[PDB]
């Protein structure tokens, strides 16, 4: 989770927030995957959050559904993504890297083993959809044991118990969620959550779930958060560019270029 | 913090995103006032019996069991408005949701039985309702989606996955995550994210309830076994409860088998898959190697679903009910059985549970034994399919 | 001679070839020495309680009177096993046949309604049987000609004449005329040649029998009005018969409009029609200047019948029952109104029952009234009649 | 009735049945239908059996309903049959005409008007096919009092109360009911029935329902019966020549003489 603390700090040095796209690994395959997130990476992506195919996304919405559906159809398991995640840490040593799980993926052979396996590709954080504070323990405790922050979602009519809950259990980074619903760039801050979340010690705060501009960037920083993660506005560039892999990486990087000079105050 | 246990052994909780942990506690608290509450009660009670029907028959199969020493009672959900089981607890979450102050209804189905279930009591209460439904189900089960939108429900086809029931819960889950200050999402089965199975099960333990007094009034002694097919665990734990202390009655739950299991084309998680996380439990599921959710297949559509209900894994984990399977084929020749010789048009559902009961009896016919079939809903939705299939066969 | 009276008034009689006078006398005895024999009524209550589901529910309406004087309950026979009323009197004639140690059935049907009772009872009750229908209402009746054929029944289409139910009763009549020694003609109405329109009564004259009771115990008072359908008569006269010496009570029979009475195309012999004989009856008839039969026509195959049973043409002689007409537009609106406030989905037979109250309702809405509706089937067999309708008129 | 009489009286003056046909009035035609009459009588038929057209004719099988239905085809009403009846009775003034009605065509306009009417056009009796003894009283009434025979049913399983009544209510001829079941040519005596109308001075008898073979009719007069009726075998030759109208009288004319030669002894 070190990484983390020195990205933020490093950040505050010089008065500016971070960008964090989101894709899902594989997509649209292996190789064109890493491809992207070396231009993510080239263009400006402070951090990453990055998605394991999984069969059932609860949480996407159609633009990431599709994202996964893609890379499945190149034959993407998580088995993959883990050598993926390795070749990513290899070429970048300081960039924080996080996982998007859900559940089953975490638990399927066992949540200490998958932990285990995170920390040794060099993964910084992992927060799993849909495991709620309250369900937790196994996965932050073996999340600490394997020096993996546990990431955990404040939402936006959070009571003071789950802001208390939620600075103490959590490392790395604290989601700062948007809104209601499932992810999506189709469908678009409070500043007293930001601030509670200071006073309990909580880590910083990145906005995500529906930013889609560099406008919505530029509010998150001014409003006193660390950052803000877009995944559908990345993965749509995606989606109309199947068939122009380098169309695609242009217009990738054009945008990332755009997002990360928002979070510049 | 929760007011009741969501965890039955290790199966059951809350594996829901943070966004929904609201929703499910202010569920959670309504449940526990309402059940409190003697107006509550009578209200529902008052619904069960003026508006659904109840008490259901229990009926005595004469022709069926004949030349065996099996007696065999139906306790008759299909006598129900709407045609199943579904209706009874549905009656009691709209009851909830108006408790609540919600205006909407968010609800998934497979058979469609309990989409009519929502629907109906959605326009009896006054409440809109919005259901999610499978492509391959729309199909397989037509005339509940005619029914459904002759009662004002918005019915929406999914058409990804497998289009079957996963794929509706995925989709309801995915609406109520964004729409549940107004919406309540009715769940249609003993399964999902607590409370769900505990106040599915409460809701439908009549089934078992008004079952034993019969039994007790008819034959003066409770019955060796009670057997019911599982979907997602509804009928099963509602006939199931109100014996579960009684344990020298045997509780049997049919999982169905598709087309046998070893082709791994089957609806049975809780004897055939391994526990997992989702649809916001802990539970026995089908899945891949990998993790990834298996796509489960069964003639029924009500029963093709590739998990199972918290309390129905806990059951069986000690050995208080025992959980068996049935195939296609197996499910077609019960139906066609119920059919011609007692004259009543079973759900493809229920006949999975008849098929084991007869089953029973057949394997060993000199053994005195005193069974009960939930009955858990009417044919007539299947009548389309399975004219299909015995054509298909040459009949 | 006969044991009974085989006329009401001028109405009823024995009109049938003489061949089979003998079958109607023998028929006529069975009748009479079963309704005092406690082990045939015994088992008879057995049948209708533990295997069709009664009592029936008495549902009140919340959400159609609101804002009116109206009070208004349904009886739902809609929740009898079968899906409607016919159930009741053809479990009654079933026990008949066996008591006369008959083996087949005969039978006609036009919604369906009464061929699927008898195939159930058959099926039940061990006799073969054999079931005449309109090949017009083979289509817009056709749920329930699978539901028959799944039940063992033969099922035979008739292409003469209109293709509706007369058709289907004459070809019945012409078998029972050489097969009465071993077929029982499980007539499916109120109607025919002595004693069918007295048995048919009894036999159904439990729906008003818990009409009152029920009523009694929610409201304290007997009902203002009765209403039912009145396709040949049974659900309404089994309605009508406990009420008939309550003087205060109105009995109301609803008799079809079809197009509009003043299109000819209509089902309402009491009213628009004038006495004839035929199908064994001297009754109120759709007729030619010449006496040549009429065809009728409904919407519903259950009401599209041109004639009507004679102790219906007597109430109405003596003014003791009332009869009016609803025309399909009507029916189908009253079909909508339940649907979507209320949850029910009602025979479009039924619904000529409900258009009539709702009109007493929406015409008088300050008169205060005490209203029960006969709810004589649910409307799953008529879903995609009216599918196609509301497709045609662009919704 | 008195032709039903003498015709009986120089039967028996002779040693030979009757042999009675049955057709629909119109069929297929009022013009052919009278022409097929009239070869019928040409042929050796004693006497007459004739249906009016109804819309339900309960008591006919396929054969006689089609017979019906090509009548109504060519527009004939019961008033046109009562001209037909009329130009019959003119040309043969002692052949005895019997009607075989349903019972809502002498109830529609009046009982007593309709069998007033026969008597204006010179029937000499009426069978009403759906009228059994037990409601025949006002039907028997009307008939004796316009000097028109009732004809009544003996059914093959008729007990002795019904022979007692069939024998004193009828006039004119006994119907002698070969079985159960509705007219035809496809469905095939009782002695005993026979000689207990004669003890109780009833009608002489006349075989009925599935006489379609001259065998039958010899069968019947050596059973101690006055004589038989065909009305399927009869139809069909109507049927199978309607483009040949004289191709059917010719086979009509051959038939009908092979069914009068055997009533005789
Ligand atoms: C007559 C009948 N009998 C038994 C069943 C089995 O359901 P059970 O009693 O709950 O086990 C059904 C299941 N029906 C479903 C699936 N309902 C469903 C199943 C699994 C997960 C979510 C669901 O909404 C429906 O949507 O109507 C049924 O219709
Ligand atoms: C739900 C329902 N509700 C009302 C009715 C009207 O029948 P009623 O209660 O007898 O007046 C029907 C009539 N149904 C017929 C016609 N049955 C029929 C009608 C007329 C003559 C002979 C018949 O067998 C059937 O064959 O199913 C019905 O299905
Ligand atoms: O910009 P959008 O609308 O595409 O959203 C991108 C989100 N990608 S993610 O990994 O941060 C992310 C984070 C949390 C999620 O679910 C949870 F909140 F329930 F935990 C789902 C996805
Ligand atoms: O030779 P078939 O089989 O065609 O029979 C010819 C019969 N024609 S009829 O007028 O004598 C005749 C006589 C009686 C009938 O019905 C009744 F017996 F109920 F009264 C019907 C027709
Ligand atoms: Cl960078
Ligand atoms: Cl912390
Ligand atoms: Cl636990
Ligand atoms: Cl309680
Ligand atoms: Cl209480
Ligand atoms: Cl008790
Ligand atoms: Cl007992
Ligand atoms: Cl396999
Ligand atoms: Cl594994
Ligand atoms: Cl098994
Ligand atoms: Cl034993
Ligand atoms: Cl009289
Ligand atoms: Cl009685
Ligand atoms: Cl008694
Ligand atoms: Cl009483
Ligand atoms: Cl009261
Ligand atoms: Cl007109
Ligand atoms: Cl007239
Ligand atoms: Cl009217
Ligand atoms: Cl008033
Ligand atoms: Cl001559
Ligand atoms: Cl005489
Ligand atoms: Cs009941
Ligand atoms: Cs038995
Ligand atoms: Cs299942
Ligand atoms: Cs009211
Ligand atoms: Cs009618």
């Amino acid at each position: 989770m070190e990484r983390y603390e020195n990205l933020f700090a490093q950040l505050n040095d010089r008065r500016e927030g971070a960008f964090v796209p989101f894709v899902t690994l594989g997509d649209p395959g292996i190789e064109q995957s890493l491809k992207i997130i070396d231009t993510l990476i080239d263009a400006g992506a402070d951090a990453l959050e990055l998605g394991v195919p999984f069969s059932d996304p609860l949480a996407d919405g159609p633009t990431i559904q599709n994202a996964n559906l893609r890379a499945f159809a190149a034959g993407v398991t998580p088995a993959q993504c883990f050598e993926m995640l390795a070749l990513i840490r290899e070429k970048h040593p300081t960039i924080p890297i996080g996982l998007l799980m859900y559940a089953n993926l975490v638990f399927n052979n066992g949540i200490d083993a998958f932990y285990a396996r995170c920390e040794q590709v060099g993964v910084d954080s992992v927060l799993v959809a849909d495991v709620p504070v309250e369900e937790s323990a196994p996965f932050r405790q073996a999340a600490l044991r394997h020096n993996i922050a546990p990431i955990f979602i404040c939402p936006p009519n959070a009571d003071d118990d789950l802001l208390r809950q939620v600075a103490s259990y959590g490392r790395g980074y604290t989601y700062l969620l948007s809104r209601s619903g499932v992810t999506g760039a189709e469908n678009r801050p409070l500043h007293h959550l930001i601030e509670k979340l200071k006073e309990y010690h909580a880590a910083p705060a990145l906005q995500g779930f529906g930013i889609s501009s560099p406008e919505q960037v530029s509010a998150a920083v001014r409003a006193g958060a660390a950052g803000a993660i877009s995944g559908s506005a990345i993965v749509k560039i995606i989606e109309k560019n199947l068939a122009s892999p380098k169309q695609m990486l242009a217009e990738l990087r054009s945008f990332v270029s755009a997002m990360k000079a928002a979070s510049r105050a | 913090t929760t007011l009741l246990n969501p965890y039955f052994g290790e199966f059951g909780g809350m594996y829901v995103p943070q966004i929904l942990m609201p929703a499910l506690n202010q569920l959670e608290e309504a449940f526990v006032s309402a059940q409190k509450d003697p107006e509550f009660q009578a209200q529902f009670a008052d619904l069960l019996k003026n508006y659904a029907g109840r008490p259901t028959a229990l009926t005595k199969c004469q022709n069926i069991t004949a030349g065996t020493r099996t007696t065999l009672y139906l306790k008759r959900e299909d006598l129900l408005h709407g045609g199943a089981h579904k209706t009874n607890q549905v009656l009691g979450q709209a009851l909830l949701a108006k408790r609540m102050g919600k205006s909407e209804i968010i609800a998934e189905t497979g058979a469609g039985q309990h989409g009519v279930a929502s629907a109906l009591a959605s326009a009896l209460l006054g409440l809109k309702c919005r259901i999610y439904m499978g492509a391959k189900d729309v199909e397989r089960q037509s005339p509940n989606v005619f029914r459904m939108r002759l009662m004002g429900a918005e019915v929406i086809p999914v058409h990804s996955g497998s289009a079957t029931l996963t794929d509706a819960c995925n989709e309801a889950l995915r609406d109520w995550s964004g729409s549940y200050e107004t919406a309540h999402y009715m769940l249609g089965t003993a399964a999902g994210p607590h409370p769900y199975p505990t106040i599915v099960r409460e809701f439908q333990r009549m089934i078992g309830e008004e079952t034993k007094a019969q039994i007790l009034d008819k034959e003066g002694r409770l019955p060796d076994a009670v057997i019911a097919c599982v979907g997602g665990g509804s009928n099963a734990i509602g006939m199931f409860a109100d014996f579960i202390n009684d344990t020298s009655v045997g509780l049997i739950g049919v999982e169905p088998g598709g087309h046998g299991i070893e082709t791994g084309e089957h609806g049975a998680p809780l004897k055939h898959g391994r526990v997992g996380i989702y649809f916001g439990m802990k539970a026995p599921m089908m899945q891949t190697a990998d993790g990834q959710i298996e796509e489960s297949y069964s003639i029924s559509a009500g029963l093709d679903f590739p998990s199972v209900g918290p309390q129905h894994a806990y059951l069986n984990s000690i050995g208080r009910a025992d959980y068996v399977s049935i195939t296609d084929d197996e499910a077609l020749e019960a139906f066609k059985t119920l059919c011609r010789h007692e004259g009543i048009i079973p759900a493809l559902e229920s006949s999975h549970a008849l098929a084991h009961a007869l089953k029973m009896m057949r394997e060993q016919p000199e053994k005195e034994q005193l069974l009960v079939v939930n009955l858990s809903g009417r044919g007539d939705k299947d009548i389309f399919t399975v004219h299909d299939i015995l054509k298909a066969r040459g009949e």
